[PDB]
């Protein structure tokens, strides 16, 4: 009859667990050999991955064929009548054309991540399903989504190589009728302030506050930023102890911060308040601020309780 | 070699009739225990425990002991239930997948909504992170109900072990999931979750698997955008550009060539963090598999192609030193960089980027012909058909698409006056190529306000009608 080459069809084009795995149960009790689940990214292909694709749909003449022309996924793609015939030895047009629908059969069938910048085959396939072997017709091109209505006829005939013309006449009518200084600055504690700090960042970036991390360079980062927020880590104030030379990156972002004016807002993650009197005089004024217990069980209030705090 | 697999198979058998026998509150929990470390002392073999392993997972599904665990996995009891996922977290192996996506896909997922105590979730991170390896299908079904979001809520946590399973769980999710379940992750803002697993210095493996994360999620190229607004992209390069392949390849037994080709288009990718990230990998795996006597599988793929076209094509010396260390360790050559001055090239220059990129064959064919720099640049379909011997077209159209590698990175400094380069590589950067199409015609910014789409196709050479209508359009709306 010809049910074998239909499950080896199921088995190389499987979406679902359940009708794969009973396919190849079907293969497994007759006496031929199962084929494996081909890589649907068709255009990260090597010659191998077109040589088992060529193996498990019946094209094994021709697989020497492709070997020695060394074709790859990428060309695969972009193979017409005239390859076929002279380079490639396939003289018959019958089975050519039995080349082109298991070409249509692939490029349904294809992962086309790598390439499709503006989701163009999802374009496609919400007109017509057999659309999506276009895709790669009109991504080649340098087209995605802002650019289909300036397009004619011959540019989808001759570089999208859309031969059929009610095909061009339905994707030319659907392409001209239904288409037309950082504010939050984080100081931290090198030691044990990075995964606090990179948390805020985050937590803060969830809300669409732009945030920067990471002499010539902070300066400026500090002056064009609106907020302040200052990670006290235990051990966040030790190296800022007796520091009478200013040479320390946390408490030279701490004396521009304290000349800014800006909001400080101090996050306490086990970390007591240290004394004035140890504390250089340029950075004494940093003790008197609202700060904010850290909480590893209830992030989200504490958030909140951060943007209720800040501007 | 069949010596462990003897002693350790009746032992699993006394314990899972043990298991399935008694039905205590706390004898099931110590049975638990003690298949648990069988299963520890398995996998702890030097060079034995891999077929052992997989063998004892085999006895233990055909046992039926992965039906037992699924159904303790409901139990109420906290004790053997932690037991009971830190056991079933070891033996996810690809027979036990199958199963587990039949049955375990709802039980698991139960237990993906409890996420309060840590020696739950410190063992489910590593059963999702495994069960995101089976197919695309699992990786839909966990991604649109919440498994997705058990990851990137345990991603706040400061376990230095369960960080390291949702790093490596979003890896795979991001791996065999295919265009829609990374829709479904970056619309959910699965990239910005990966900030404080990239950054904290910690660990250092777990920093790796989460710039390999990014950089898997940054070949999607409608995703990319979105990827460069997180922020996470710039830690990548540092990171690479700090670590040594080889102290890490000692760390790691390297993976499958299943596994191995899913690195292999993170470098075709022409992006720079996945190009880093690539060449780390494969150079660590190719330490890997050049100690060992398998270097043949990197052959077969076909990465040795795309490491000598990141060496002869570098802007960056992190990836070029990984690439040329990556061949280095294989038994093959490495190339030289290319002289970026094509319209200056002599005979030898081309004689060298045809042996660096595989076109040895036609070498002397161009010999001959004495073909340099200025006439590889003015190349057609009838001097390759005719005068070179080149018959076959998918060969020209194999040296037609490294002509588009080679006239993307050039240096058009003594021919281009106007910086007409930048012109068209600010439309789109596959529009460079036809920089000496239309330099060498005369042209410059002050004169393409009259050229005709005749002058594009017969002088300038431009085969393609949308590049030309959007040339023309351009040079006719923005330049005067
Ligand atoms: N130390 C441990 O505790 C430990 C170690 C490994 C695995 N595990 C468990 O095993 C399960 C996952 O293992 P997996 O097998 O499914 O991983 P996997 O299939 O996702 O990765 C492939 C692994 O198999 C090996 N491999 C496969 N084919 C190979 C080939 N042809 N040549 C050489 N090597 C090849 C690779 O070395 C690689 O390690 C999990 O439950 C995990 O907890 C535990």
């Amino acid at each position: 009859i010809g049910a074998i080459q239909s499950l080896k069809r199921l088995v190389s084009y499987s979406t679902n667990g359940t009708k794969s795995a009973l396919a190849k149960r079907a293969l497994r009790l007759l006496g031929e050999e199962v084929p494996r689940p081909i890589l649907p990214s068709v255009p990260s292909w090597k010659e191998a991955e077109v040589q088992t694709w060529l193996q498990q749909i019946g094209f094994s003449k021709y697989c020497e064929s492709f070997r020695e022309q060394q074709v790859d996924g990428d060309l695969l793609l972009r193979l017409t009548e005239e390859e076929l015939q002279t380079d490639l030895g396939m003289k018959s047009g019958i089975t050519r054309k039995r080349f082109f629908r298991e070409l249509t059969e692939l490029k349904t069938f294809a992962n086309y991540s790598t390439c499709d910048r503006s989701n163009l085959a999802d374009w496609l396939g919400s007109l017509d399903p057999r659309f999506r072997q276009y895709t790669y017709g009109l991504v080649s091109c340098g087209l995605d989504r802002s650019l289909l209505h300036r397009v004619s006829e011959q540019q989808l005939l001759e570089d999208c190589g859309i031969h059929l013309g009610v095909h061009r006449a339905r994707i030319l009518t659907a392409a001209r009728e239904m288409l037309h200084t950082p504010d939050v600055f984080i100081s931290y504690r090198r030691n044990s302030g990075s995964q606090l700090a990179s948390l805020l960042k985050v937590h803060l970036q969830l809300h669409g506050f732009s945030v920067f991390i990471d002499e010539d360079k902070l300066i400026q980062s500090v002056m064009g930023a609106r907020n302040f927020v200052l990670v006290l880590s235990p051990g966040a104030l030790d190296k800022c102890m007796q520091d009478h030379d200013c040479k320390d990156w946390v408490h030279k972002e701490i004396v521009t911060a304290l000349s800014c004016g800006k909001n400080i807002v101090p996050i306490i993650d086990g970390f007591e308040w240290p004394e004035p009197q140890v504390l250089p005089e340029d950075m004494q004024a940093v003790l008197t601020f609202n700060g904010i217990k850290w909480s590893h069980e209830y992030q989200e209030a504490t958030i909140e309780k951060i943007i209720r705090f800040l501007q | 070699v069949q010596d462990a697999l003897e002693r350790a198979l009746p032992e699993l058998q006394q314990a899972l009739s043990a298991l399935k026998q008694a039905g205590g509150a706390r004898a099931v929990g110590a049975g638990l225990a003690e298949v648990f470390q069988l299963v520890e002392e398995a996998w702890l073999l030097p060079a034995v425990g891999r077929e052992v392993a997989q063998g004892l997972c085999d006895a233990i599904r055909l046992d039926g002991g992965l039906d037992l665990l699924l159904r303790l996995l409901q139990a109420p009891e906290l004790e053997t239930r932690v037991q009971a996922a830190r056991l079933l977290e070891q033996i996810l192996v690809a027979e036990n997948r199958d199963r587990v996506a039949r049955i375990g896909l709802g039980v698991i997922l139960n237990l993906a909504k409890e996420r309060e105590p840590v020696e739950l979730a410190r063992s489910v991170a590593g059963i999702l992170e495994h069960m995101f390896k089976h197919s695309e299908e699992t990786c839909q079904r966990l991604v649109a109900a919440g498994g997705l979001d058990a990851v990137l809520y345990w991603c706040r946590r400061t376990d230095p072990a369960l960080l390291r399973h949702c790093a490596l769980a979003l890896g795979n999710c991001a791996l065999h999931g295919g265009q829609a379940v990374q829709r479904r992750m970056v619309e959910k803002r699965a990239a910005e979750w990966l900030f404080p697993l990239a950054f904290s210095k910690e660990d250092e493996l777990l920093r790796l698997h989460a710039c390999l994360a990014v950089a898997v999620l940054a070949t999607n190229k409608e995703v990319e955008r979105e990827v460069e607004r997180s922020g996470t992209l710039a830690l990548v390069e540092p990171l690479v550009a700090s670590l040594d392949p080889g102290r890490f390849a000692r760390c790691l037994q390297g993976r499958g060539p299943d596994d191995l080709q899913r690195l292999v288009p993170l470098l075709d990718s022409n992006r720079l963090e996945a190009q880093c990230i690539g060449a780390f990998y494969l150079c660590a795996e190719a330490a890997i598999k050049s100690l060992q006597g398998k270097t043949k599988v990197f052959s077969d793929i076909g990465a040795i192609q795309s490491l000598k076209r990141l060496v002869s094509y570098s802007t960056n010396g992190t990836k070029s030193a990984l690439a040329k260390r990556a061949l280095r360790l294989l038994g093959e050559e490495v190339p030289r960089p290319i002289l970026p001055s094509v319209p200056s090239w002599k005979e030898a220059e081309v004689q060298t980027w045809l042996q660096q990129i595989g076109f040895s064959k036609y070498c002397e064919s161009f010999r001959e012909q004495q073909v340099d720099g200025d006439l590889l640049l003015r190349l057609t379909e009838e001097e390759l058909q005719t005068d070179l011997g080149m018959k076959s077209g998918i060969t020209r159209k194999r040296f037609f698409r490294e002509l588009t590698e080679l006239k993307t990175f050039a240096n058009y400094s003594t021919c281009d006056r106007s910086n007409l380069a930048d012109w068209l590589g600010s439309l789109d950067p596959r529009f460079r190529q036809y920089t000496y199409g239309l330099v060498s015609c005369g042209l410059d910014r002050s004169l393409l306000h009259r050229v005709s789409e005749q002058q594009l196709l017969e002088d300038c050479g431009i085969h393609l009608g949308v590049h030309r209508a959007r040339i023309l359009t351009a040079a006719r709306e923005m330049l005067h």
